[PDB]
RNA sequence: GAUCCUCGGCGCCAGUGAGGUCCAUUUACUCUCGCUCUACCUGCAAAGGUGGCGGUCGCGUGCCUCGUCUCGCGGCUGUAUAGA
């Protein structure tokens, strides 16, 4: 069911590392929960998933929201990844990160949902 | 003096106890120190080969006092190392501190607290107390013991720093956490001399441990599998060896211990496989074959020994695995306790 | 087909997002292995007096070597790697 797969030359690599830089601007919302209510409420810019999760199914509820929603999600392989990614200390495993009016971090966004849409 | 020395004829020993969750390690040769998360700094003891346990510890306190530079800590240790003299016992950690103090009745006296986060890697200069304290306010800073003076500030790193290796002479080998960089220190004329990675089925994304061989190369381990040798001399990696501790769609494994011994080819490092990896410099002394394989649990931190006298024969070496993780508990086992896998290396 | 109020009885109650539990210095819990004194006893168990192997001082010194090694009696009291 992760048809997003992103790919290990790299695109992981900038996936978790604007999820740190994020992580760093206060800009990020950690775990399925609060990803949830980021895209529920539209703040979100960009959604990345764990598709290490044990069983998958709970977190195969948010790319629904996320469509309808129309804001692009992507699944990383490695949930403890996305987890140090955040700087949590446990296993994170689906994130959301939003935008605000001007930041460098948006353009950063801008330019990996560009990479997001050339997946899908 | 890698082939020197038999593995297949190791004399392993499996110690556990109570608290279920042990850091990391220093010797004091011989006299061995744990740090465990329930709060335990553990003086414990080895010597005789012809066993014991252990004798004391200290207690990390929940003190509700500020700027407070006695016995009481705030929160638990995470790493330890000791002195090379043995008169100097210090920790740091998620308390946002260090002590160093009495190493005999382990009294606690001095409190540094110029760090602002967590004091995440601690290492020294061999035969001087001189101490290189590193912490996850991204910096690395350099103590003088003999007054229990502070020296000196450092800044370089790109990201949340995570271990140091230093030898002999005023220099350091730092890595950061997760900028695949590790960060070699010119001490004195605080320069600094950058070396990162991006090795290029994952690719580099932390680099989790450090050890130097000698004062002219060294070694880092990424999460990927990937063990490194680095030139001094060169930017680029003297060697890059993948996949160092198999496999788990699947991916490889990473690295959560590594330590070498000083001016030698003996490499220790190990991972949540069970499995300690041995490896050896090789001849050429530019690339590295496989001196092998060598318990359950996943290793946090490790160590060092030697026979030591004239004839210098047959390394002693703990591994000092736990359930979860060092600093964070991202994953969990069942598999490991407090634990010590104290395995002799004959001939 | 009146609705609501009053008086009864019977039930019953939004957000956020990374912290949180114990408290001088102990030794988790279970299974196996090894068990540093022995004997006579005042002795039913269990505790004390004494003797073999001791072990330490004082002394006689034995010694084809007058040191080390074969010993003994006189004040005392047991201790080996010792736990895996």
């Amino acid at each position: 069911a992760a048809w997003p797969k992103a790919e290990d030359p790299a695109l992981v690599q900038e996936l978790l590392d604007c999820v740190q830089q994020a992580s760093h601007y206060r800009q990020l919302k950690k775990g399925a929960n609060e990803t949830t209510k980021s895209v529920n409420r539209g703040t979100s810019e960009l959604v990345i998933l764990a598709a290490d999760t044990q069983p998958l199914s709970i977190v195969l509820h948010i790319p629904l929201i996320c469509e309808e929603k129309n804001v692009p999600y992507v699944y990383v392989p490695s949930k403890v990844a996305l987890g140090r990614a955040c700087g949590v200390s446990r296993a994170v495993i689906a994130v959301s990160l939003t935008s605000n009016e001007a930041s460098d971090l948006n353009s950063k966004i801008r330019a990996l949902r560009d990479k997001v849409e050339r997946l899908a | 003096l890698a082939s020197e020395l038999a593995f297949d004829k190791a004399t392993y020993t499996q110690f556990r106890w109570n608290s279920g969750t042990v850091t990391s390690v220093a010797v004091c040769p011989p006299y061995a120190y744990t740090t465990t998360k329930d709060g335990y700094l553990t003086k414990w003891k080895l010597q005789d080969l012809p066993r014991p346990e252990r004798i004391c510890f200290a207690k990390a306190d929940a003190r509700k006092a500020n700027d407070k530079t006695y016995q009481g800590h705030l929160k638990a240790p995470l790493v330890v190392k000791a002195s090379q003299d043995g008169k100097f016992v210090v920790t740091g950690g998620a308390d946002k501190r260090l002590v160093v103090y009495n190493a005999a009745d382990l009294k606690p006296i001095k409190a540094f607290t110029q760090h602002r986060d967590a004091v995440t890697g601690l290492a020294f200069r061999r035969g001087t107390n001189q101490l290189y304290s590193c912490s996850k306010d991204r910096t690395v800073k350099v103590w003088s013991l003999d007054e229990l003076a502070y020296v000196e500030t450092l800044f370089g790193h790109q990201d949340e720093i995570l271990d140091i290796d230093a030898l002999g002479q005023e220099r350091c080998v730092s890595v950061g956490a997760r900028d695949r960089t590790a960060r070699y220190w010119k001490v004195p004329e605080e320069s600094q001399l950058v070396f990162r990675g991006g090795g290029e089925a994952a690719h580099e994304g932390s680099m989790d441990r450090v050890a130097m061989i000698d004062d002219d190369m060294f070694v880092t381990g990424s999460d990927n599998g990937d063990l490194a040798l680095w030139s001094i001399q060169r930017k680029k990696p003297l060697h890059v060896i993948a996949r160092a501790h198999g496999l788990e769609a699947p991916q490889p494994r990473g690295i959560t211990a590594l330590r070498t011994l000083p001016y030698s080819d003996l490499i220790f490092s190990g991972s949540w496989d069970g499995c300690i990896r041995v490896w050896r410099l090789s001849e050429d002394k530019r690339k590295l074959e496989a001196v092998g394989i060598l318990v359950r649990g996943i290793v946090n931190d490790i160590a060092l020994f030697e026979r030591g006298e004239r004839g210098r024969d047959g390394l002693c070496v703990v591994v000092v695995t736990g359930k979860e993780m060092r600093f964070g508990r991202w994953k969990y086992m069942k598999e490991g306790r407090c634990g010590a896998v104290i395995f002799e290396v004959p001939k």
